């Protein structure tokens, strides 16, 4: 088998290349250093890193957020450092627990949450500009920036757009390792089991799809590494045996196939779709659906099983039956 | 019928078993010994599914569910209507998945390429065995498998996870999730990048490998390279199941409390207890 | 860290739903032995002589029994609540009718509670019923009680570490987490749902589309209610040492009928029974116990599910004395 | 009365649900599946079906002058030394002569540009080290220069004399070796090389088949098409190096 697929047997070193952008070639700072071990499975060169205005802004806003969280968290273990390092995962900055609606809640109850929310939004936006313009500056398409927009949107949805639509800040995601995980369940429970939200399904469908695709696509390229399948741009502009054999693999296997360029469109789409689908579902939840399960029951799709232990009537609606 | 360039590649040979006997195409499809066995298994399976679905209560594709036997049956054969079909169908899907993978090997051999695809395809097949065979074996009954049904299998995933109070805290799951997420993101970037380079638009000029790497070096200080992103991809995605399998195999046979509690090893080091 | 196989599994839902208990034989056996120290019922002494409501001075509650019977109950009452301290724990060794020591006034209040439980809440306890043991387990203070704030260790028969001590402020999240099966649910299910009956457990909508006039802005329950119910269900699960599929088919937490096991109903009645226990019997006792027994807000200690179940789905694995000491319930 | 209800018990969700499948199938069938046809189409034997399935030719403005436009009709009127094993439509072909030299089966190359692949600047991309003298074997990897090359028959075949480096990425793509007793130098792609401490093992071909490895035009550069021809040669070995390699493994 082609060992070159596993790791790079013989590394090469040469002068570090630079491709000149339409601006901020002066903002690239750094001493581009190499790395023998990183070279076995990747490119040895690390740096230099491009700064720029937007990149810095991101870090400003970003850390303001991190500080606002990390501080509320240190506060949560009464500023004792050893306990903070111990209970880290369990600590969180939460949104307003009481119902204040869309009014700005007090700092002691989701005030700080709303704050860090805003700064993370600001950070995310900034970073987008960087991702967007870097493509411009280098004379490249803006596919990455558009895809990244989907992701940012979805965050806004579960962050505040949804809370807004149902009109309550209490609905947003808590900042924190376990606490943001807990929200997943509190939210699924509240809206009648996300397994039953079709967009949840679409999002999951695509996310597994990306799993399938990248697994397949990557394997394919490695399987045609001996013909330089890796050299994708030129296989696009000048098809070669590499992508011919790739294509004929799939065609002989599943009955159709793509082109070395098109597949990246499939890939790009599926990715994009995970976030678009996620967003569509979240938008509907609470706004136009209250119990996803019952909703599938209404349209007759939810399945049913016979009883195993005896069926059990809600005792709350028995004649008798207290408060 | 053939692609503009396909004719030259259509030679005899590459098979693992049979030789010339099944060495031919039918439409775009390569057959081979394993295409034959694959077809046999797919036919039985879909039949069994279709036929067992017919003793079911419904024909709505979303509600049809064919389920394994009750726990009490252990590892022995169960009556058809009580999870026998499920057991047959399970054997069929395994025969199919394997034929399919082995067939892909013959195809890569004819084409003189890597076996990387059928190999990567073992990951999904493996995880399916963890769910329907290995874990069930470890807990002593096929009754532990998931039911075949578009929505109903979600019901099983649901309940299986709540059997452990909060499956999110399962460390094998935390791993797997993170790979799932990051992989979807990588496919976004990689697919996006190539497209961003062959399609700058405005009839600007197609760019270079140099440009690819330049892009990421700029945005995040590093760029893994072309052949490298492909390997990293296969790795990220394969790990969704390779690490996830531990989280699954562990729930029951190796751990019976909620997962949150499992984090006691950390929370409860006497030192900071 | 990682419990070794095999695992005892049971099925609580239709085949293929992965509903049911998952248990570690080692841990079960260990609890079976802890729960096996329930003293056997004393040999039965026959009904002869006059009702003790004349033959003794101060016998309010148990007044229907002969002296032969009344003494046997007092022998058992002793094994259950203070087999270490003898009788003299509540009494004065000469003045037996003396309400001198407070364990006396209280033990009576408890006698009615026991009797109320085994008579009214047969929807929960049924044929098994409780005795003083169920909770006390051989000590005046029962091992598992709750205060108006989360406390550690859960079993008070162990020495708290510094951080477990309720006065340590930085130890809060962990006292809270350990009440909720180790989750990070920022809610105390006990004071919220078990002390009184102010809050409603249910949080999931009962219709497919959002009902108008309770679905927008300031008219809505905040999402935090859902968190908190999830906390109670964590807590309950842990208290019986069981998982959600013991009661619910996760497909829909909100639905009963085929979606719920009969134990779900039983649990429902339990929640009511605890609210009664606490509001009417245990909580009032704060005007009769040493300020030392009280909590940091003068609350008397109260009961959650654990108090009786102590890690088992049926407390003491179902062991019952209901027939052996019928003076405890049900009152005929 | 509920939010999201529409006349005759349809809800917004239910609509959006149909809208989503519509959007997905559009993008899949009308867009993506068509893009997939920018190469290889139209199939070899002006029907309606075939106009419908392709998209409007896009044009690539190349970086170093020119354009390429796809899809376009690209007839493979290169000779093919293949005869048929049987009558039926789906039957396989097979080589009449020497597959490796005739370039058929797993040994086939594409009609790629007779051009040389360039860097972002112009200099040829894939050059040997004797030219790219500012490039080095990295700090602590085997230097194959001088090591023997051992073929599938375990017989020595030549001596590694140079490594050819991709200059755009920093990556070694071929070893250049000397076919022992043929006064000729040959390239082999690093994919086919087991690079040891003391030798290079190649199992693609037998030793004496190194003779016929496609020769380059210039000796210090390689064309996109030459890269295929070379790669393809060794690939062909996997299946053809002996009579037994075409047969069944088990
Ligand atoms: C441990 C957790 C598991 C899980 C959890 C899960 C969730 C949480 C969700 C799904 C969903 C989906 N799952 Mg399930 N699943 C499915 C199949 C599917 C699809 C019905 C659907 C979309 C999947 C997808 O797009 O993938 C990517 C692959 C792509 C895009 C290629 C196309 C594949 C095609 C869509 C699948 C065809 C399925 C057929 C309807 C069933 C087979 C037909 C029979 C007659 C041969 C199969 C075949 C298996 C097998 C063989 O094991 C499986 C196992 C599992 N699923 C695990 C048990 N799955 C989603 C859904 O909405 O279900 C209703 C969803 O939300
Ligand atoms: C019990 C509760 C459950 C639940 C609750 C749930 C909810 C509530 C939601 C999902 C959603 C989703 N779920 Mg589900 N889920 C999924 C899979 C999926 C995802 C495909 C999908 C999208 C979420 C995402 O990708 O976030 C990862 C990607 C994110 C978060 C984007 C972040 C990118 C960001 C721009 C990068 C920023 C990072 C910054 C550097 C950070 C710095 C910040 C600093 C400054 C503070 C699977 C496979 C399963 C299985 C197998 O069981 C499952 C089960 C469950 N989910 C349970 C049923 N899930 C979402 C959805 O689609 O609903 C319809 C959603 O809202
Ligand atoms: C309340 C319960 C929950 C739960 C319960 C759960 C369980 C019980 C398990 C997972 C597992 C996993 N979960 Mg989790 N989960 C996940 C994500 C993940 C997946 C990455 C991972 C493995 C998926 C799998 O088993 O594929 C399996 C898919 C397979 C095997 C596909 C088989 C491929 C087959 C060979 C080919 C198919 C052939 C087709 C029939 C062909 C059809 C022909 C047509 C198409 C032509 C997310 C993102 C979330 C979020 C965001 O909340 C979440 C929440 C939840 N999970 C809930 C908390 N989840 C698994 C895991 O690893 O846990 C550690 C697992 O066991
Ligand atoms: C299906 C498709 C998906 C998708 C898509 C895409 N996702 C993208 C992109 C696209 C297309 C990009 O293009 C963009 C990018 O860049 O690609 C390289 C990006 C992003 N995806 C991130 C994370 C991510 N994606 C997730 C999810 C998915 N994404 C889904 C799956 C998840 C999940 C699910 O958890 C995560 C966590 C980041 C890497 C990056 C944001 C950078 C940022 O927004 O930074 C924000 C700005 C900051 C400053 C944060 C950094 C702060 C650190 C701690 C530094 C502070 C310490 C300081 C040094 C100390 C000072 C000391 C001083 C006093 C002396
Ligand atoms: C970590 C790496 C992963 C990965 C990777 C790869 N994935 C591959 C490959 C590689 C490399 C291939 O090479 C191969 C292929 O050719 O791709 C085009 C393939 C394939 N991935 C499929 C489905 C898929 N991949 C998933 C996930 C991952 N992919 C993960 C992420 C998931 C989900 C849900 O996660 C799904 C559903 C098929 C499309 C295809 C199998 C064809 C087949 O097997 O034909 C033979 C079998 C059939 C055509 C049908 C089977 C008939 C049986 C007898 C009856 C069915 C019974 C069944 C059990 C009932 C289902 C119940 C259901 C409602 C719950
Ligand atoms: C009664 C009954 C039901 C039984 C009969 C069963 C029946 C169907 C039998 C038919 C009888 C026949 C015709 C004869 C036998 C012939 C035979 C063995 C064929 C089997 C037929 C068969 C079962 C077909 C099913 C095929 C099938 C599994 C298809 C699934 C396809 C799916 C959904 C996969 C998802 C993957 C996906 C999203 C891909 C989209 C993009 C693609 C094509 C990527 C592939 C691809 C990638 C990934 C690259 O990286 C790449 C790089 C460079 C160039 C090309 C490519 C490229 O094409
Ligand atoms: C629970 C603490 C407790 C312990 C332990 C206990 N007692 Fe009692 N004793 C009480 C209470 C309370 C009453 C009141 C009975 C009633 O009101 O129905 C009582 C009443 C009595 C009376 C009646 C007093 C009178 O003359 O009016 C006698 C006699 C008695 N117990 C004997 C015993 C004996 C003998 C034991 C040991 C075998 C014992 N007690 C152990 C608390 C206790
Ligand atoms: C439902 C659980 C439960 C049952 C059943 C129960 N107890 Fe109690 N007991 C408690 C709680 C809670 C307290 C208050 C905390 C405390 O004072 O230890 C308490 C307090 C007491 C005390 C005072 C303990 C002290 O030293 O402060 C005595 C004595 C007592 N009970 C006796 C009894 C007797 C006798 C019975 C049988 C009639 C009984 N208990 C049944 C839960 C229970
Ligand atoms: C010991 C039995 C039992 C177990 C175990 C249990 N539940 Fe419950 N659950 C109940 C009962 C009873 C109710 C109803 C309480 C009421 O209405 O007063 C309920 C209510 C709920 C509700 C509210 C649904 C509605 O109608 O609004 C949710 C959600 C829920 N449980 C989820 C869970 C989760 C998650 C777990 C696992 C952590 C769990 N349950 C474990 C018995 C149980
Ligand atoms: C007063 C003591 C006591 C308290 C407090 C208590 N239980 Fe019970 N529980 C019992 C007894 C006694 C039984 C009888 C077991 C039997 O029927 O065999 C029981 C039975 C049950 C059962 C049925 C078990 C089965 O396998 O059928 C469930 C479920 C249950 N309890 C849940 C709860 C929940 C939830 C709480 C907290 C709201 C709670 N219990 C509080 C004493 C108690
Ligand atoms: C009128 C104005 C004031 C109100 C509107 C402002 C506005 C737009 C608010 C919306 C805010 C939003 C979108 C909030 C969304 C928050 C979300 C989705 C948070 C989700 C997860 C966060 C997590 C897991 C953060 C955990 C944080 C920590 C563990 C501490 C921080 C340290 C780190 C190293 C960050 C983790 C980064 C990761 C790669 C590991
Ligand atoms: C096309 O090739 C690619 C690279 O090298 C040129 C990358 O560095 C990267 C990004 C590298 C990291 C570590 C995100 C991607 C996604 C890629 O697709
Ligand atoms: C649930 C996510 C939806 C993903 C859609 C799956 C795409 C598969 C497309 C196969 C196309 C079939 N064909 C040959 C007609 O093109
Ligand atoms: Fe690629």
């Amino acid at each position: 088998a082609d060992y070159q697929t596993i790791y790079t047997q013989i590394q090469a070193r040469g002068p570090h290349i630079t491709v000149s952008g339409e601006w901020g070639d002066n903002d690239r700072v750094g001493k581009p250093f190499y790395s023998y071990w990183l070279g076995k499975i990747g490119d040895a060169q690390i740096g230099p890193i491009y700064l720029g205005a937007s990149g810095i802004a991101a870090f400003a806003f970003g850390s303001t957020a991190i500080l606002i969280i990390l501080f509320n968290m240190a506060a949560e273990v009464h500023f004792d450092p050893l306990q903070f390092f111990r209970q880290f995962f369990w600590l969180g900055l939460y949104p307003p627990k009481a119902q204040y609606g869309m009014g700005i809640p007090p700092l002691h109850d989701g005030g700080w949450w709303l704050m860090a929310g805003l700064f993370m939004t600001l950070s995310l936006g900034s970073w987008w500009i960087r991702v967007y313009s870097r493509a411009r500056a280098l004379g490249l398409g803006t596919h990455i920036a558009w895809n990244f927009a989907a992701a940012i949107f979805f965050v806004l949805c579960i962050g505040c757009i949804h809370p807004t639509l149902v009109g309550s800040w209490s609905e947003g995601v808590p900042f924190g390792i376990w606490p943001h995980i807990d929200w997943l369940t509190a939210f699924s429970i509240r809206y009648g089991n996300f397994y039953y939200c079709p967009w949840h399904g679409f999002s999951i469908g695509f996310a597994y799809g990306c799993g399938l695709l990248f697994a397949a696509h990557g394997a394919t390229i490695l399987a045609v590494a001996r013909f330089g399948g890796d050299r994708e741009i030129e296989q696009i502009t000048d098809r070669g045996t590499a992508v011919e054999r790739a294509a004929l693999f799939w065609r002989w296997t599943i009955g159709f196939n793509a082109t070395i360029e098109s597949v990246h469109r499939w890939g790009w789409f599926f990715s994009l779709m995970v976030m678009v689908s996620a967003s569509v579902g979240i938008l509907l939840t609470g706004t136009f659906v209250d119990n996803w399960y019952l909703w599938c029951v209404k349209h007759g799709a939810a399945p049913d099983y016979p009883a195993y232990l005896p069926a059990t009537p809600d005792p709350a609606s028995l004649p008798g039956a207290p408060k | 019928a053939l692609l503009s360039f396909e004719r030259k590649y259509r030679v005899r040979g590459g098979t693992l078993i049979g030789g010339d006997l099944f060495d031919f195409w039918v439409g775009p499809y390569f057959v081979g010994f394993f295409g034959v066995s694959a077809i046999f298994f797919i036919f039985l399976g879909v039949s069994l599914i279709g036929y067992a679905a017919s003793q079911g209560p419904t024909w709505d594709p979303f509600a049809i569910s064919i389920n394994p036997p009750d726990l009490k049956y252990g590892l022995g054969a169960a009556p058809l209507l009580e999870g026998g079909f499920w057991q047959a169908i399970t054997v069929c899907a395994l025969g199919a998945f394997i034929s399919w993978m082995l067939r892909e090997v013959e195809i890569s051999r004819k084409l003189g390429i890597g076996w990387h695809v059928p190999l990567a395809f073992c990951v999904p097949i493996f995880m399916f065995c963890v769910l329907q065979v290995f874990r069930p074996l470890l807990l002593g009954s096929w009754g532990h498998a998931f039911p075949y049904g578009i929505l109903s299998h979600l019901d099983w995933v649901n309940n299986f996870g709540y059997q452990y109070l909060n499956w999110h805290y399962n460390p094998g799951h935390m791993s797997s999730v993170s790979f799932l997420f990051v992989n979807a993101m990588a496919l976004g970037l990689h697919g996006g990048l190539i497209l961003s380079v062959a399609n700058p638009g405005d009839g600007d000029k197609v760019k270079t490998a140099e440009h690819e790497n330049q892009y990421f070096r700029d945005v995040v200080g590093y760029s893994i390279g072309a052949l490298s992103i492909h390997r990293l991809g296969l790795f990220l995605a394969s790990n969704i199941f390779l690490t996830g399998a531990f989280g699954t195999i562990a729930s029951g046979p190796f751990w019976t409390r909620g997962w949150p509690e499992w984090w006691g090893w950390w929370l409860d080091i006497p030192f900071w207890s | 860290c990682f419990e070794p196989p095999p695992a005892t599994t049971t099925q609580t839902g239709f085949r293929g739903l992965s509903m049911g208990e998952v248990l570690h034989p080692a841990t079960v056996k260990a609890k079976k032995e802890r729960d096996a120290q329930y003293p056997p019922a004393l040999a039965a002494v026959k009904a002869e002589g006059p009702p003790v409501s004349q033959v003794y001075k101060n016998v309010k509650v148990l007044g229907n029994l002969t002296e032969a019977e009344f003494l046997r109950t007092m022998t058992a009452i002793t094994e259950w609540v203070s087999p270490q301290e003898g009788c003299t724990y509540c009494h004065d060794e000469n003045n037996l009718a003396s309400e001198a020591k407070y364990p006396y006034v209280v033990a009576r209040r408890m006698l009615e509670m026991t009797r109320a439980i085994n008579t009214n809440w047969t929807q929960h306890v049924a044929q098994t019923g409780v005795t003083c043991y169920t909770c006390h387990r051989g000590t005046p203070l029962p091992p598992y009680v709750r205060y108006l704030e989360p406390t550690l260790p859960l079993n008070n028969r162990e020495t708290p570490t510094h951080v477990e001590r309720v006065e340590t402020r930085s130890g809060y999240v962990v006292r809270l987490a350990k009440y909720t099966a180790y989750s990070a649910l920022n809610y105390d299910p006990f004071t919220m749902f078990l002390a009184n009956d102010k809050r409603q457990v249910r949080v999931v909508p009962q219709t497919a589309l959002p009902l108008v006039g309770v679905s927008r802005g300031k008219e809505r329950r905040p999402l935090s209610d859902a968190y908190a119910t999830f906390a109670l269900m964590m807590s309950i699960s842990d208290s019986l040492g069981t998982n959600c599929t013991f009661c619910h088919n996760a497909q829909t937490f909100e639905s009963w009928g085929k979606k719920s096991t009969p134990q779900r109903a039983i649990a429902w009645w339990g929640i009511r029974m605890v609210r009664d226990l606490n509001m009417n019997y245990l909580a009032p006792l704060n005007a009769s116990l040493p300020a030392s027994r009280l909590g940091r807000q003068g609350e008397a200690p109260q009961a959650d599910c654990r108090t009786c179940h102590q890690g088992v789905t049926k407390p003491l694995f179902g062991a019952s004395r209901l027939k052996d000491y019928p003076e405890l319930g049900p009152i005929k | 009365m509920y939010h999201g209800a529409l006349a005759q018990h349809l809800d917004i969700a239910q609509l959006v649900w149909y809208a989503q499948w519509l959007v997905i199938w559009t993008v899949v069938l009308l867009y993506l599946r068509r893009e997939d046809r920018r190469e290889g189409y139209p199939l070899v034997e002006p029907e309606d079906g075939q106009v419908y399935e392709l998209p409007y030719p896009k044009t690539f403005v190349l970086p170093h002058g020119g354009t390429v436009t796809v899809p376009r009709r690209r007839p493979e009127t290169r000779e093919l030394k293949l005869a048929q094993t049987d009558g039926f439509e789906g039957a396989p072909l097979q080589p009449t002569g020497n597959p490796l030299v005739d370039a058929v089966g797993p040994a086939s190359y594409a009609e790629r540009a007779e051009v040389v692949d360039a860097t972002v600047d112009g200099k040829a991309k894939i050059v040997p080290l004797r030219v790219a003298t500012d490039f080095s074997i990295a700090e602590g990897d085997v230097d194959p220069r001088g090591l023997p090359v051992v073929a599938a028959d375990g017989v020595e075949a030549g001596t590694v004399t140079d490594l050819w480096v991709d200059r755009s990425e920093h990556y070694f793509r071929y070893l250049e070796l000397s076919v022992a007793g043929s006064a000729r130098t040959a390239l082999i792609p690093l994919g086919f090389c087991d690079v040891k401490k003391d030798k290079i093992v190649v199992t693609s071909i037998l030793s004496e088949q190194f003779a016929n490895v496609p020769r380059l035009q210039s000796r210090d550069q390689i064309t996109l098409r030459e890269e295929d021809k070379v790669s393809a040669y060794y690939a062909g070995g996997l299946l053809y190096a002996t009579p037994e390699r075409a047969e069944s493994l088990l």
